[PDB]
């Protein structure tokens, strides 16, 4: 019933790079995996006993347990070594897992693409009136995007689907999309997208008229 | 035997064993080396003493609290001189059988729990001073069988060592409680498993019997997961009553020298009576208590709190109380109608300071929320279950309803179960304990002055508490009974749901207990008992559980007739009828035979000397719950019980008995299986009939 | 050497009650034993159950305690796991998997089994996006499609698949609707404006949804 706190998220580092991820179990016990699984696929024993490698894996990753503190650590990364990981205590009590630890790359700072995409007609034959806005070819994360119908900021109708890491230059792809409705498509012809990036630092506002 | 016959083929290894009865059972087992030459210390059964410990911190508190195990057993089991033998073996639930591996989890972590503070010194102490008293004052020995046991080690001792067999230990071995530790690991471990569930899955077949069972070895995985991984929980070693264990003389009987319990001391707070052992002169010691307080019969509902008061008191000084009665010290909590009933028994050396933490416990008393839900759960079973038992217990509940005063049902107990809160019943606790009756039995090698003294602080310290002051003399009432207009046979039924079983008890009030009606319905009870062994079981074929006799409550005589069999009622009536007619003409073809034998019979029936002095202190008890004090009714209902004629019960017989009588009472009760005047409303029946006066105390 | 074949996990109604099958081949459930653990589509892990076939012993999560029934047949080496009181949250994915002699090392898996318990099934409506000469600005543009209300994420391509790099088909987000919405895009020059028009090519797999798609502004 000792659970666990699965830090980080998530993080980024490139090929040649040292890795340490720690875990942290709500009480002070010894009992510890570490996973691996790349989605649609089974998962991997990387880290039993938290400081002992299991065979099968490349010799790039190891554990360690100080007091509380358990810590996969990677020594250096590979460009297959990009997976979701899992951190596990096990007892006869029930048995939790974190959330998941993904492994992105690191890259040089990078100014979004940024595209948009109108609605199209059988959209209002199905009820839906949908705007795309694209950020494309970013790295890092940071940037802001506000949606703008006839110049004023809308919020609450979005979500920002981004993609994996990219296989052209292992970016990311943001994508907005403003859901409203055809008494508010019709009326508001100006579908502005302002885009404020840490690269962009000149914010770009890709615009269309309806 | 130079070597233990387990070696390592069979180490561990479960078993899956199959029974006829239908029993679930789980059997631990570890062998270990000869420790014989080492009977100064007896780890083995140092640790028999251990594990079946049930105590503060232990295994099986939890192991109840986790709700898996009823019972364990655990200690040294002889084998062959070479090798002995460690065995658990434990009973089974149903869900016990899926967490088997976290109860063996559970006993690794005791064992670590030993393994953490390592041995201890003043446990074998205490374990030593006991058993050197309970060797020093030993009971008895059954004639047959003692001189086969201890010629059974008689082999094995020389002829100093033949008593003191195992009842002494001289030294303390760190060292062998290193070794059985190292002894008790999971490499050690043999399993079997009892159950009925394993048809079809056992095919290893036993050489001798034909029972089926496994091999089936444990994986690696679940056994290294105990040796590293070791923590400790909720387990913490037990507490010690030390208390003083020293004085037990006999104490000379004083100026005195009375044979019988005086009263010592009357307030209205308590009232004190007093009783040096004269005939056994043991070093022992009994205490019976009763508080009287006016709260307990006020209704349902403080009937119901004041039950689950000291039912949750049980509950809750059971985890301390357990190991001083492992020291032994026995006692008993119970309820009266009236007030409550306390029960100390043991030795003399230490009911004063245990009896002292007694009051302040059950003075200073708190609730548990899931705690109080599982009780409350609990007896709610125990009442809604009153439906299902049987229909002796059935007839006399309904004869104790309809013959006293005031009586509340077990449907109303049923229904009243919703409002019990934790603030109702926590503002009626220091009500009901603010103002009370006491009233004491002290019996024993014990002085007067000092009994005095200490039922002085004991009371005091009740004032100390809630400022207790004592009860008025005007509400110390009891109940009275009903008084039968003299001539009424009444009549009515009962439908059981459960049992298809129709007991039925046909009362008689005779009369209050004068010292002439005491012996008039005992002698004419007995009269009537064994040609009702020779008619009724075997000619009239009743049933099995029949019964008649007396009856004693609220200082009123009865007579009664149970019996619990699945007949009509009023058929069964027309044969007890005959059974009546039986001993009318059976009392006047007695000879002068029948008479004197059964009188010698009714005199040997009564007359016994005390074996114990709990046996005498609980007759002097059930006098006083009595109120009569009448300490030597025996030699005077016995002097006159050998002045009766052949006519003396006739003269008895006729007025109450006959059909034709002025003085019958005759009540039955009728309870009918699952298929006069008629009562309807049990209070607008007992509204116009009168009641019976109360006995002049002595 | 270890083979962990779990199969039989389809898709279900709430209220039902079916087995689950795991056939563990390489070594025995008597030795190093098996685990089942709850894998919801984008959510982490949760470990399910464990039976001991040599001792029978079941042990349950905090939150499924008691509604599961795991069950063991050592005869042919094959576990089951009976399940009862069907909730919408057990639309995952779930594997059978051998743990090991370790503290915690359960390192070998099976391939896993769909098992879902689902409100609502509704096939994808492909609509292109529409790219006009008012979102011409500046030399960059891109062309795509919006996929929306769909179960099982639908696979989107263009041009039967042809071009991958650079295109990017945006994992769906789950809608108020119990349904998935995404995108699929593909960055073309604004020298590509009528050019060539490029089609999106759908396919969703539960409900068999193709559709290819033209996008013209």
């Amino acid at each position: 019933d000792i659970q666990m706190t699965q830090s980080p998220s998530s993080l980024s580092a490139s090929v040649g790079d040292r890795v340490t991820i720690t875990c942290r179990a709500s009480q002070s016990v010894s009992a510890v995996a570490w996973y691996q699984q790349k989605p649609g696929k089974a998962p991997k024993l990387l880290i039993y006993s938290a400081s002992s490698l299991y065979s099968g894996v490349p010799s790039r990753f190891s554990g360690s347990r100080s007091g509380t503190d358990y810590t996969l650590t990677i020594s250096s990364l590979q460009p297959e070594d990009f997976a979701t990981y899992y951190c596990q205590q096990s007892y006869f009590n029930p048995i939790t897992f974190g959330q998941g630890t993904k492994v992105e790359i690191k890259r040089t700072v990078a100014a979004p693409s940024v595209f948009i995409f109108p609605p199209s007609d059988e959209q209002l034959k199905s009820g839906t009136a949908s705007v795309v806005c694209l950020l494309n070819n970013f790295y890092p994360r940071e940037a802001k995007v506000q949606w703008k119908v006839d110049n004023a900021l809308q919020s609450g109708n979005s979500q920002e689907s981004v993609t994996e890491q990219d296989s052209k230059d292992s970016t990311y792809s943001l994508s907005s999309t403003l859901t409203l409705s055809k008494a508010d498509y019709e009326k508001h012809k100006v579908y502005a997208c302002e885009v404020t990036h840490q690269g962009l630092s000149s914010p770009v506002t890709k615009s269309f008229n309806r | 035997f130079p070597e233990h016959p387990f070696q390592e083929e069979h180490l561990k290894q479960l078993y899956k064993i199959v029974p006829i009865k239908d029993i679930r059972n789980l059997y631990v087992t570890f062998p270990i080396p000869d420790l014989q030459k080492y009977y100064k210390s007896n780890p083995g059964h140092y640790l028999g003493h251990l594990i079946g410990h049930e105590g503060p911190g232990s295994l099986l508190s939890e192991l109840k609290s986790k709700g898996w195990v009823n019972t364990l057993v655990g200690g040294q089991k002889e084998g062959a001189r070479g090798f002995m033998f460690f065995i658990i073996n434990v009973d089974l639930t149903e869900e016990g059988l899926l967490h088997v591996e976290d109860i063996i989890l559970h006993m690794f972590q005791y064992i670590q729990k030993l393994r953490a503070e390592g041995p201890q010194e003043w446990v074998f102490q205490e374990l030593k001073d006991l058993n050197a008293v309970a060797f020093r004052f030993k009971d008895k020995e059954r004639p047959r069988g003692y001189t086969s046991k201890i010629a059974g080690i008689l082999h094995y001792y020389p002829l100093e060592e033949v008593l003191t067999a195992e009842y002494l230990l001289e030294e303390f071995r760190p060292d062998l409680i290193e070794m059985v530790l190292d002894k008790l690991r999971p490499e050690n471990v043999r399993v079997a498993i009892v159950s009925k569930s394993f048809e079809g899955k056992t095919d290893r077949t036993e050489e001798w019997y034909g029972t089926q069972y496994k091999q089936e070895a444990i994986p690696d995985e679940v056994i290294k997961k105990w040796q590293n991984a070791d923590l400790n929980g909720k387990f913490k070693l037990p507490t010690k009553n030390e208390f003083i264990p020293t004085n037990f003389e006999i104490l000379p009987l004083e100026k005195e020298a009375t044979p019988y319990p005086a009263l010592i001391k009357d307030t209205a707070m308590s009232k004190l009576w007093f009783k040096q052992d004269d005939k056994f002169f043991l070093p022992k010691a009994n205490l019976n208590f009763e508080f009287f307080s006016p709260f307990a019969y006020v209704d349902p509902l403080h009937s119901n709190m004041a039950y689950l008061y000291l039912e949750l008191l049980k509950d809750s000084l059971n985890e301390y109380a357990y190991a001083a009665e492992l020291a032994g010290l026995s006692y008993d909590l119970q309820n009266t109608i009236y007030g409550m009933y306390l029960s100390v028994k043991g030795y003399n050396d230490k009911q004063p300071i245990l009896l002292k933490k007694i009051i302040e416990k059950m003075a200073t008393f708190e609730i548990d929320e899931k705690r109080f839900e599982i009780i409350k759960e609990a007896y709610m079973r125990s009442l809604n279950n009153f439906r299902a038992e049987q229909p002796h217990q059935h007839a006399m509940y309904y004869l104790r309803l309809l013959m006293t005063e005031v009586a509340w049902t077990k449907d109303e107990l049923k229904e009243a179960l919703d409002d019990v809160t934790l603030p109702r019943l926590k503002a009626f606790i220091p009500q009901l304990l603010s103002r009370l009756h006491i009233e004491a039995l002290l019996h024993g090698n014990i002085t007067k002055q000092a009994a005095l003294g200490i039922m002085q602080m004991v009371e005091d310290t009740l004032i100390e508490h809630a400022h207790t002051k004592p009860l008025l003399p005007s509400q110390l009432v009891r109940y009275r009974e009903v008084q039968l207009p003299d001539r009424g046979w009444f009549v009515y039924q009962q439908r059981n749901e459960v049992h298809n079983n129709s007991g039925i008890e046909i009362y008689y009030q005779t009369d209050m207990q004068s010292t002439s009606e005491n012996m008039f319905l005992e002698l004419f009870a007995q009269i009537i008992s064994e040609p009702a062994f020779n008619t009724l079981r075997t000619k009239e074929q009743l049933g099995y559980i029949v019964f008649s006799g007396p009856r004693r409550a609220n200082g009123i005589q009865g007579l009664r007739f149970i019996i619990q069999s699945e007949k009509p009622p009023h058929y069964l009536e027309s044969r007890v009828e005959a059974f009546l007619i039986t001993m009318e003409k059976s009392i006047e073809d007695m000879t002068e035979e029948a008479f004197q034998k059964h009188i010698q019979a009714l005199a040997i029936r009564r007359l016994d000397k005390p074996k114990k002095l709990s046996a005498e202190s609980a007759k002097y008890w059930g006098e006083i719950i009595s109120q009569q004090y009448n300490f030597d009714r025996d030699n005077t209902e016995v002097a006159y019980l050998k002045t009766l004629t052949k006519e003396d019960i006739i003269k008895f017989y006729k007025e109450m008995l006959a059909v034709d009588a002025p003085r019958r009472h005759k009540v039955s009760v009728h309870v009918l299986a699952r298929e006069p005047e008629v009562i309807q409303n049990m209070t607008e029946f007992k509204r116009g009939l009168p009641l019976f006066p109360l006995v002049k105390p002595h | 050497e270890v083979q962990l074949v779990e199969s039989g996990g389809g898709l279900v109604q709430p209220g039902g009650s079916l087995r689950l099958s795991c056939a563990a081949s390489g070594f025995n459930i008597s030795s190093s034993s098996i685990h089942w653990v709850r894998q919801a589509p984008g959510k982490g892990l949760e470990w399910v159950a464990s039976i001991y076939s040599y001792s029978g012993s079941t042990y349950y999560a905090d939150s499924v305690k008691g509604r599961f029934t795991i069950s063991a047949d050592t005869s042919k080496n094959t576990a089951y796991l009976q399940m009862n009181s069907l909730r919408a949250e057990d639309t995952a994915v779930y594997y059978c998997a051998r743990h090991y002699s370790a503290v915690a090392g359960l390192d070998y898996w099976g391939q896993g089994t769909l098992v879902t318990v689902f409100n609502q099934i509704k096939p994808p409506s492909v609509f292109p996006l529409a790219p006009s000469s008012k979102s011409t600005s500046g030399g960059t543009a891109a062309l795509g499609c919006l996929v929306k209300d769909y179960p099982e994420p639908v696979t989107v391509s263009w041009n039967s698949g042809a071009l991958t790099s650079g295109v990017h088909t945006f994992p769906a987000v789950l809608q108020s609707s119990g349904l998935y919405s995404l995108s699929s895009v593909v960055t073309v020059p604004s020298s590509s404006l009528g050019t060539q028009t490029y089609i999106c090519n759908v396919n969703h797999k539960p409900s068999n949804t193709k559709v290819d798609k033209k996008v013209e502004p």
